[PDB]
């Protein structure tokens, strides 16, 4: 029975829920704040999974992108004073692109990209980011947004439809066997 | 009664008597036995993977798992050997019902041990390897031994790149030193201490833990057959262990070295009285960070002899080693050959699983075949004070967590039960008190609790957090015997949650049992 | 006269000033706020230079690191909710390390590093960041701090000691020749 | 009077008369002249780097800078040629006093033009290259020309990797098409339009600008000798230009294509009447993004013939080109050889500097040798309203800026003077009004002002912002003649500040002048 794939999400409903928070638009002033809050919680949750171990690459990438976007749209004396936002964005793009290219490989960067179907802009943007000069905020912003929609088509949309009394030995007269995790 | 083949060698009178075999050999002959058996030289002399047994020798149990290299047995002129069947081995066999990876590890025959011939026995799924040893290795060992006899008690530092074979060399050296007996009333066997600083594929402890072990009998078994020596005549006891909570010392080098220091300290104190040599094997790095660690360790331990098992290793490592080695006034540095399937990942995992099923108490140690899910758990209270609670709290390593998430994060992983000796440990941390929430101990810095005041009392697996609004509690199952757990109040007892590599095997175990003997198992997604 | 090196800082005093703001400690509640403000201005200024063109690699690196640190120490509803900070840090380390290694090269990564004198930790950290999993916040924080002191020794400390009337043609009877830039 | 050598060829009667040379050649002979001279066939037929001159031909000025490939001259049986000395060239020569890179570009002799022989003349600092052309190139051109005569007015699309030689091919093709005259009363010369979409190393405009040029005379000169054709008999006029404000179309492809569209539009309207062919040369990308741009351009222009100058280019580019080309119903695609010092950077820089020194008015155009620092500047007011101010404001491309910094950032760089035709441009931007601070126009998005309502009126260099608290103003110096600048009110006039590659040469220029003819120059650090 090699048909056993381990995940870090207790069951399925939880994964779907996370999806809902990450993309309110497709799934469905005060209302805007509410949405912002949910996004933050989703990000944190993904962090936990990553530590737990064994998490799909794409999920990690999406978490990173949204995290950056949230930081960019923060009005107050906490807005990452213009030179940090561009860094968060560059980090996310590097991780994301590197993952796809590295995984699907037996060629040159551009050919692998074309094969997978990933627009060339991203590969170029990553290269620029690492080697010579962080890119302009505007470009990064638009790039991130597109990337998110792309990931949607490639991964998310397929995960389903769219609708000393300290220690006491438990009494061996009331215990029942039950799956590790439940109580 | 006149057996013959190619691979092992000849033989002779094979009298089958009530389960045991009395075999006499009138000339040098080498056998390869695959199974769980026991040796007891009756008249003459035998050599077993590094030890020497003569008439004045108690029974020696030897587990020969088909995974590694089957211990070779050599008999010297005119000898009578009696092979006994191992009993406690029966328990371990059934572990196959809870993980296929434990099924193809022994003899697929009827009995418990079988002599191998050319290829007739030792069935398919081949690579019936054989424990060898270059003449060089043997020559070097010979030199070390003789030097030791005309000197004090030396500390030997073995190291080298992974897969180079450091393991085998260590086994040989240890057995030889202990069992030699060569020139004075057999001097029966001088105790031998082993220091393992390799969290990768440890020896005498489960993954993730560093430790100092004291042996009395020839270590004849792989690492997944005694990973949990008793804690406390007394064949193989354990003096001290430390939780590093990773599978690579590359997450807090400072802590790692501090650990090495404390362990050495104890060895110093004990050794001072009765001449007991020390054999230490280091991790498996040879570049960057690791190379620096090695240099440091060499400085702190001040090894008498450094043995590098590569003979073709990169120039950088050799150069660095020679420098650092030369610095501590003068240290003999040498190189040797190496002889470079089961990838370290699976092996490690098997170690861990074996440890958990270790029963709560020549023979070795017993194993319990019941699945973890069935075992009843330890109910620890989570609402009280530092004197009527149980677990003082939960500390995190290398990473923090927001409060909400912790309940989900901890659940299902493996943690260490660290016992605080002196209150000079939790000095700088807000220890929650009177108080429902998991009493988490905020630890900004991140550095693990210092190694000078805290010791590890065996790992713990968590199978259920239930904070249902008035009786906060944790359901956890451990291998530690009741006695010790009960002999700890509650204040001095903290749980450490690091990496440890999520015990994925545990979940599936329940299912395999149910189907072999013949639905929302969290974390497990069944494809259909 | 090939002894002409172009810079983006109008003169020297300006560069030194920037240095002062970037490292208040070596150069010399309200006072803490003041320091924070100055740092921010320094960061922005470096941004401008980078666009202007031709700026020493090290300066850029230092700007990036400080930017990240500032974002991490921001109390309010603008603190980059834990998954962004680690990104800014990773981006800075990647850019910095890549610059040093790439420049001083005719070997392997570790050997070049040792030659330049750069601790090995950084090279390893960068590799980990790009290829497999963002590092833990704690590690990044300590790493950044060390990096800054290192850069100090390597570069900064050497830059000096330590102590239709719209358009009207200007009248050709009052104009004097003067260096491009002054007025 | 019987001259002989190896490299160029023979010659004959070389009568020196009042500065000019009347040379007669009774047989096919090729000359290589290095300098600034003028040709005027008196009897017979001459071919010059792509054109054909006969008795009915006005004087043609030819600049042969030692940088590129000296224009080869070929004379056909029984001809008399009169070589005249170029006058306006004298001005340009002195430009050496303001940049060494302009010193070693011509003839180091006394006169203004010298005939080269084997190596006697044409002094050291060698690589006296020679403009060649494979027989293939010539054959292909021949085919194109003859096809054109029996058809309408075709659009030719030349492209290929950098250094492949697209430039030379373009020059040849253009001259041939224009000058041919082959079969009908010389048809004297059909006007020819050139479209340059290469911001890298442009032709008929300074770096950073795209443009549509209309030629009447055989283009015989490099790009740094007429980068600023007059704006408005009329040998070489300019119809429209657009500011891209970079040295690589890889900062806003959308904008770039939009530009290509508008330019083509005008060509469509004008061409419709009088048969005028078009020659377009594209950038120099062959992979990734660029490849996509090329595909798009091919789709929008619908070129009649596509010429790829590599014959060994990567398989990816060729395949993509063939596909895209095949799609627009059917497009002849061909390949040719290529023949692949002064790196593009320095060349570009020279272009820009030449442009700024262009005098305010096949002969060509005059140059002014006075250093920029001495020239008086244009005082633009910065405090008023949209009708008594001057510059409507400053827009930024691809990057924003905090207010404080802008004063320092703008100072010293190069910007474009974009004229707003229809108020449907600044639609979506807060245009400051009544109002001391630099009236900066916030532009969140970043996209440059659309190309359908804005045109570029020559670049501007800024040499001084002085906001001294009551008379806000900008001191800037441009090459645009007074007439046009005065004929613009103030509302429709905005400055664009992009990359453009900081004009570093300008600063040093002052110094070089002072020392050659024989201290806190901002931005320049003197090592001593």
């Amino acid at each position: 029975m090699v048909q056993y794939i381990f995940t870090p999400w207790r069951n399925r409903a939880e994964l779907l829920a996370v999806r809902a928070q990450f993309y309110p638009e497709h799934t469905s002033f005060q209302d805007d704040e509410h949405i912002r809050s949910e996004k933050q919680k989703a990000v944190a949750r993904v962090s936990m999974w990553m530590q737990r171990g064994g998490c799909p690459h794409m999920v990690e990438s999406t978490a990173l992108l949204v995290a950056a976007i949230l930081s960019d749209e923060a009005q107050g004396s906490g807005a990452a004073g213009g030179y940090a936002v561009r860094a968060a964005y560059s980090a996310a793009f590097s991780r994301f692109v590197t993952g796809l290219l590295d995984s699907h490989q037996d060629q040159s960067m551009y050919d692998v990209a074309k094969a997978v179907g990933l627009p060339a802009a991203f590969v170029e943007l990553r290269h620029q980011a690492t080697h010579e000069q962080l890119p302009s905020l505007t470009r990064l912003r638009s790039a991130a947004r597109r990337a998110l929609e792309w990931i949607w088509w490639y991964y998310w949309k397929g995960l389903g439809p769219v609708d000393q009394s300290g220690w006491v030995l438990y009494d061996e007269k009331e215990w029942v066997p039950k799956p590790i995790g439940i109580v | 009664m006149h057996h013959s083949s190619f691979q092992p060698n000849n033989s002779n009178f094979q009298r089958k008597a009530g389960g045991r075999l009395v075999l006499s050999t009138p000339d040098v002959e080498r056998f390869v036995i695959l199974g769980n058996y026991g040796v007891k030289v009756h008249q003459g002399e035998v050599t077993i993977a590094g030890a020497t047994l003569t008439p004045i020798d108690d029974v020696q149990w030897v587990h020969a798992p088909h995974c590694h290299a089957l211990p070779v047995l050599r008999t010297a002129n005119d000898t009578v050997i009696e092979l006994l069947p191992c009993p406690t081995a029966q328990g371990l066999r059934e572990l196959a019902r809870l993980n296929p990876l434990f099924g193809r590890l022994w003899n697929e025959t009827s009995d418990t041990f079988q002599i191998i011939y050319t290829s007739a026995d030792a069935p398919k799924r081949t690579s019936l390897r054989e424990l060898a040893s270059h003449p060089a290795w043997n020559k070097k060992i010979s030199e070390l031994l003789t030097s030791t006899r005309r000197k004090p008690s030396p500390i030997l530092f073995i190291c080298g790149p992974k897969s180079s074979g450091k393991s085998t060399f260590g086994r040989l050296l240890t057995n030889r030193l202990m069992t030699d007996r060569a020139g004075h009333k057999s001097r029966s066997w001088k105790p031998v201490m082993v220091l393992d600083l390799d969290p990768g594929q440890p020896e005498f402890s489960p993954p993730g833990v560093v430790s100092l072990t004291k042996l009395r009998r020839p270590n004849l078994a792989p690492p997944f057959c005694h990973p949990g020596l008793s804690f406390g005549n007394e064949g193989m006891t354990t003096v001290r262990m430390h939780a590093i909570a990773s599978v690579t010392p590359a997450l807090d080098p400072a802590h790692f070295i501090a650990c090495a220091r404390d362990l050495f300290a104890y060895y110093r104190r004990s050794a001072s009285q009765e001449n007991i040599p020390l054999v230490v094997n280091t991790p498996g790095w040879i570049q960057g960070t690791g190379l620096d660690l090695l240099a440091e360790l060499i400085a702190v331990l001040r090894p008498t002899e450094v043995l590098y098992m590569s003979e073709d290793g990169p120039e950088e490592t050799v150069s660095a080693l020679r420098e650092a080695c030369a610095s501590s006034s003068t240290i003999p540095f040498t190189m040797l050959p190496s002889q470079p399937s089961w990838t370290p990942a699976t092996l490690r995992s098997m170690a861990m699983q074996s440890y958990f099923h270790l029963s709560p108490f020549g023979p070795g140690c017993e194993w319990n075949p019941t699945p973890l899910t069935h075992l009843c758990p330890w109910r620890v209270r989570l609402a009280g004070r530092p004197d009527e609670r149980g677990v003082l709290g939960i500390v995190c390593y290398d990473h923090q967590y927001a409060p909400e998430l912790v309940s989900d994060a901890i659940n299902g992983m493996v943690m260490g039960l660290v016992r605080i000796e002196k209150k000079e440990a939790l000095r700088g941390l807000a220890v929650p008190g009177d108080t429902p929430l998991l009493p988490l101990i905020p630890n900004p810095t991140g550095s693990p609790l210092s190694p000078q005041y805290t010791s590890l009392v065996g790992l713990v697996l968590i199978r259920g957090v239930s904070l249902t609004a008035s009786n906060p509690e944790l359901h956890l199952l451990t291998p530690v015997p009741p006695s010790v757990l009960h002999s700890f109040r509650g204040d001095e007892l903290v749980l450490v949650a690091g990496k440890f590599d999520a015990p994925t095997w545990a979940y599936v175990e329940g299912l395999y049992w149910k189907s072999n003997s013949k639905d929302e198992v969290p974390w497990v997604e069944m494809l259909h």
